[PDB]
């Protein structure tokens, strides 16, 4: 849902942006040259489990 | 977003590999990059490279 405008305005060789989203799909470094989380994703509870 | 089919061969999209959506309606290219590796294997099985 925070995902469409990142695709449109991520076409233009747009560097990394930090936006407080809920994109898990932010480790897909071809389809976005622009994502940076400021909150851990849905999967990132795993090392929190590992401890 | 539109549920409409789009096909083709064309341009800069030479064997594009991505995590496209499930509900997208579009097919493109020809062989996969691993089917390409399979023909690269058939190439190396011609001269035992």
């Amino acid at each position: 849902t925070p995902t469409p405008v990142s695709y449109t305005a991520g076409f233009y060789r747009i560097p990394v942006l930090g936006l407080t989203t809920r994109m898990s799909i932010y480790s897909d470094k071809s389809i976005h040259l622009s994502f940076l989380r400021t909150v851990p994703p849905y999967s990132h509870q795993s090392s929190v489990w590992f401890e | 977003q539109t549920l409409t089919p789009i096909l083709g061969i064309h341009g800069g999209s030479s064997m594009i590999m991505a995590d496209k959506d499930e509900s997208s309606m579009f097919f493109q290219f020809g062989p996969s990059i691993e089917q390409q590796a399979s023909v690269m294997l058939n190439i190396m099985e011609e001269y035992d490279w």
